[PDB]
């Protein structure tokens, strides 16, 4: 009676149970695993907070309504605060850690619309000045609130324009990053678990975030008649298998 | 190898057709699922199609130009193209840098190979044989400030000397710092409120100096060098989708505003063939 | 000293030969790997994986709406959608699909062309996909089109289906850029019976379509792709 | 046979003749299996 | 291997020589069926006729002329031969031509050579020395407009630079789409009322394109280039009549009208000498 | 590096000598053979079918 | 010895050594032997 | 070869990082000695800092 | 004599190559070697000894 | 394969691998272990 629909998922001291998923994706068919010595280079024994930085935190909710553009998020900075996992990240110099993505949005059996939820490694914005224009820091590290792709374009921050990824790529090519579709009338939940992705061992945490989460509308939703025409979305997002590594003083960043 | 086995009629209860894509799997169906077929054969092994075969040619990757000519009374040998750098890097010619940014990290070592023709527009009694010197000058070592400073001595610096007409090739290996080079990075250098954003913080590897050896004739001389670079031993993770705006700058991902739209409009309906 | 003849050829550089070079760094030793999940060996590797098909090209402008195939309640007989598959061109061309074949000659082997559909749980539908193969016209019917490859598709639980165009042609393989002699046919989409929404419900309903390749596949003779050009260097 | 003393020297690679197109098109964390149900 | 054997008087009831030619057969009658012989060896293998060696030796396929001048305020650098295009094909010089039509069907792979000699025709200084840089565009790839366009990156498509007055030389597999290369075709590429008949319609194959790469000196320097090509690995079906009247166009079997009687008449009788 | 003498000959281009090439096209796979009636190997397979003479050349 | 990878780069393929007209010569159902009658 | 073995916490009558540098020696202190350290190797060797190659171009 | 084709990088010199070359004095013979206390072989023999550091770099 | 009959003529050396820095940085006359007191 199992079904690829009902799931439960148990990290730390939080669970999360749907009740209408469908399968789970796992990036490039790995799970996120701890970091090897012959992989190793900086000397240091690292920390492993463990279940005090590997259980579930649940951003603030999104609104979908019909004129939505669509929502993104940067790992490891949509995290930047929450509980030990944040203190841990400013008061180490390296870190390293996959994570369990888990977005939800449920409806009713008259709804449509459909979401399309993608992790993207490595994805670096592009400005919408054109050119050779930088995008500041605070642009890219919008913490939980994450970037609105529907909010105006600002000075210094990175360009919102959906059909093309925020980078000079097409929207439909999207699919070939790991991926899951939220289909009102199939799924409610999507789930996707993070492997660790760098060409380097261990980084900072907080000059390089390692993968951008998408969540954006692709069918429009469409409610039933008379509904109110909006329904909120939430990410929630667990650590695993975080290590960090040369702690210290405790970084000032930037605004 | 079978392209298609031989598959009859169905009536099951068992339909390999129907799937679910909110998965995100791309479910393995083939003609035989859905139609009646009969066997082939594949005959082609996909070799053309490895990537080591598919970043291995030679591409131009930098054209530059440096001229011969009496360097009496210029203050700027740089400026004069007494000789000229080239910020090496690869992302600056879009042909090859599409190919390359099909991945997210490549590791691979360089096959340079440098072509150099000369070109006399004006007046010349005759066409003079040129040697061009090209240094590798790398982050933390000096410089060239004139055509033919100490530094030109190269006594640590690896350096070809090769003639105009000719090409010099040699190969590098992969001198990345990190286990392979980040065709993106969406980082800074560090927590800065105005550091720079990107690759060009990452991908710093210096520069190389290209020069005539040869002391000035009576008329002068242009050389103009054409770097191609093939890549050998690729290695090549994490696809991502292909590049759809034009290019605006090296190491950003920026494109052009008003642009135009990339995907053709049909003409005619959605109906339309 | 060995006596020796040159032959034809000596001192040219075609791009596309393999030879032993000198290393300029003598005796460097490089940063060890790492271990790097995603690790991509052959092209044929990624365009088995299904991309988005802007279907929806009537727009203006590039817009996310160009993905959305529109379905209205109850009609019947009439036509859905209809394409030529000219995979280097049209619809298909910006495409992972269209975008990697763009980057050789000749393509020979099976394609799959999947439509999820999004529309409300309470709804239903049935639809056909018909792929007529090179020879006729595109149909301009159901009855002309449901006599060529087809599939009646009934829209329920399972929310996608993935026709498979099956490789249908004398010579062995096509050109990527389209061409007549080597063209590989059409494919159209009408109303089986008809889509019918739930009460209190209204509009338009949306399918989604997308486009991979069969593991049957075959790319060959790389060149340049039109998608991409300059027109002076781009500097730092 | 190699004329140089150093790898980089040599010439190009040689076919993967890897590929494996599951990381890309099937990373579900429960097997799906082709003829069975999508969603149970 | 004999060539004759040894043979004496016949009076039989068994007549080799007398024949029925309307059955379509060719009997094999030898001079031993009808005088007497005497033994002789063959001392000969027939190795020169072999369809290898027949076809495997150069042939010029094309001539064509770029030159190297200013380009500027050229509006048409195709148009001022600044560099210039083959739309490759074999069929377009008749010696070879002949040889190949003597089959229906035929699949080899191709051996190049490119030689490329320079003139100067009007007051030079002196003679310069110019790269060509042949390049390979196939169908559907970007035909170069200018003579320096970013399709001259030639990132993915073949291409040699050698010298002028020099030769280069490479090898192509046999890149037909079918299984051997059609001399003849009797078909069309759909069924139009209107559509081309014939091989043109399928030899399609793309084109090539040859540019000087120096830029300008002050004179004028005309480039003549001459494609040789030769075939290697051949396999040839079905031999066919040989051509008989003059050839008028690429690809079509057309023959010029009023064309003179090819059987030489002669010059008395049926009876003469 | 091992030393040389080049040759009379050197750099020729015989239209008639037969070497090896690099291949333009690394890795390509041709179309694969399928049987056709009627190879010919030899020109001495054809002349041994007999044609017609235009004996009667006088007009 | 071949210097080169590809098959195309190798040189001339060396003498079929084939040889058999009658296909060309002799494409009769019923087969005629010499000296017999030709139309029995 | 090892770059580092993996060390924990000390507390010993055995300091390796007091040294007398009026000797003339230089100790081979290592990471290890002071602080607590995880296995990692060398992957190197020190070819090109062999004087042959330092002298050899 | 064998044919050959030269390639791209003919004649070039690159100060990092590592070829033979002809001895210009044939047969000579160098000086015995004695031995000499400290041999240096790598420069990472040398980098392990200490040295001092100008820290009050303030004059 | 040596083309030249001298031993100057020949390429590179081929790498030390001698490596013992003890001579520059432990030249000392009683031998010191680390952990041990410096002077006693
Ligand atoms: C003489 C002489 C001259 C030289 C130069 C040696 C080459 C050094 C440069 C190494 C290659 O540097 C790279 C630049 C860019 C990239 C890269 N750009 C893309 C996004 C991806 O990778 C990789 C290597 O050596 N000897
Ligand atoms: C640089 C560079 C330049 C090139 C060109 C490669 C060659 C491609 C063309 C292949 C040969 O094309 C044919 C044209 C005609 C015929 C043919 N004509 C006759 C009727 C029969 O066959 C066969 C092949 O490659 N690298």
């Amino acid at each position: 009676g199992y079904s690829d629909r009902v799931q439960q998922i148990t990290l730390g001291n939080s669970t999360i149970t749907t009740q209408e998923a469908a399968n789970a994706v796992v990036c490039y068919a790995e799970w996120p695993e701890y970091l090897p010595d012959v992989d190793a280079s900086d000397v240091n024994k690292t920390s492993k907070p463990d279940t005090s930085v590997c259980r579930f935190y649940t951003l603030d909710s999104k609104t979908w309504t019909t004129g939505s553009k669509g929502w993104c998020w940067k790992l490891p900075d949509a995290l930047k605060d929450m509980g030990v996992f944040g203190q841990n990240m400013f008061f180490h110099s390296l870190g390293r850690s996959g994570y369990t993505v888990h977005v939800q949005c449920n409806a009713t059996k008259f709804h449509s619309g459909c979401l399309l939820v993608v992790v993207i490694p490595e994805h670096q914005l592009a400005s919408h000045e054109g050119g050779n224009v930088s995008v500041k820091y605070t642009f890219t590290h919008p913490g939980e609130r994450g970037i609105d792709l529907s909010s105006a374009n600002e000075v210094g921050g990175p360009v919102k324009d959906v059909l093309y990824n925020m980078n000079g790529t097409l929207l439909g090519n999207l699919l070939i990053f790991p991926h899951q579709f939220i289909n009102l009338r199939t799924n409610n939940t999507a789930t996707i678990v993070i492997p660790y992705i760098n060409s380097v061992p261990i980084d900072s945490m907080t000059r390089h975030n390692n993968v951008s989460l998408m969540v954006i509308p692709i069918a429009p939703l469409t409610v039933p008649t008379g509904a109110t025409p909006s329904l909120p979305i939430t990410v929630t997002i667990a650590p695993m298998c975080t290590e960090f590594s040369g702690i210290r003083s405790k970084s000032i960043v930037p605004q | 190898t079978v392209a298609s086995i031989s598959s009859g009629p169905k009536h099951t209860q068992k339909v390999p057709i129907l799937t679910a894509n909110e998965t995100g799997a791309t479910m393995p169906v083939l003609p035989s699922d859905s139609i009646e077929t009969r066997t082939t054969y594949m005959h082609f092994n996909g070799s053309e199609t490895d990537v080591e075969c598919f970043l291995g040619r030679a591409a131009c990757v930098h054209v530059t130009e440096i001229q011969n000519k009496d360097a009496t009374g210029i203050d700027n040998h740089r400026e004069a193209k007494l000789f000229n750098d080239w910020k090496i890097n690869l992302s600056s010619l879009v042909q090859l840098r599409k190919k390359l940014e099909l991945f997210t990290y490549v590791r691979f070592d360089s096959e340079y190979t440098i072509l150099a023709t000369a070109s006399q527009p004006d007046s010349a009694n005759y066409s003079s044989n040129l040697v061009v010197q090209a240094m590798y000058v790398p982050p933390g070592a000096p410089n060239p400030k004139e055509w033919d400073d100490y530094t030109w001595q190269s006594a640590s610096n690896p350096s070809v000397f090769f003639k105009v007409g000719d090409t010099s090739r040699f190969s590098v290996p992969y001198v990345g710092l990190a286990s392979a080079y980040n065709c993106f990075y969406d980082g800074y250098s560090h927590d800065d409120a105005e550091t720079q954003y990107g690759i060009t913080v990452l991908n710093h590897m210096g520069s190389m100096a290209f020069r005539i050896v040869n002391e000035h004739d009576e008329h002068k001389t242009l050389v103009k060098i054409r770097v191609y670079h093939r890549a050998k031993h690729v290695e090549a993770w994490i696809p991502r989708a292909p590049r759809a705006l034009p290019y605006t700058s090296i190491g950003r991902t920026n494109y052009p505003k008003n642009t135009e739209p990339v995907i053709k409009k049909r003409k005619g309906d959605i109906k339309s063939y | 000293g060995l006596p020796t003849t040159t032959l034809p050829g000596s001192g040219q550089f075609l791009t596309t030969d393999d030879r032993q070079s000198p290393s300029a760094l003598p005796n460097y030793e490089p940063t060890p790997r790492i271990h790097i999940p995603g690790k991509v060996h052959n092209l044929l590797e990624i365009i088995q994986v299904d991309t988005l098909i802007p279907m929806n090209n009537t727009h203006t402008k590039d817009e996310v709406n160009s993905y959305l195939i529109p379905l209205n309640a109850n009609r019947q007989n009439e036509q859905v959608f209809g394409t030529n598959l000219f995979i280097g061109d049209g619809v298909f061309k910006t495409t992972l699909l269209g975008e990697i074949v763009q980057y050789y000659t000749h393509w020979s082997g099976s394609l799959r062309f999947s439509l999820m559909y999004t529309g409300p749980a309470l709804s239903s539908a049935k639809l056909i996909l018909a792929y007529t193969p090179p020879g006729a016209r595109g149909p301009q019917d159901r009855r002309e089109a449901m006599l060529g490859t087809h599939v009646v598709w009934d829209i329920g639980l399972q929310s996608t289906i993935v026709m498979t165009i099956p490789w249908t042609s004398g010579v062995q393989f096509r050109y990527t850029d389209p061409d007549t002699y080597t063209s590989a046919g059409f494919l159209s989409c009408w109303y089986q019976t008809s889509l019918i929404l739930p009460p209190e419900t209204t509009g338009q309903v949306y399918l989604l379509s997308f486009i991979s390749a069969c593991p049957d596949f075959k790319l060959r003779l790389m060149k340049d792709t039109q998608t991409i050009s300059q027109t002076v260097a781009l500097t730092e | 046979i190699n004329y140089y003393k150093d790898a980089a020297s040599t010439s190009s690679a040689g076919q993967s003749l890897s590929m494996d197109p599951s990381k890309f098109t099937e990373p579900v964390k429960d097997l799906m299996l082709k003829g069975a149900p999508a969603l149970n």
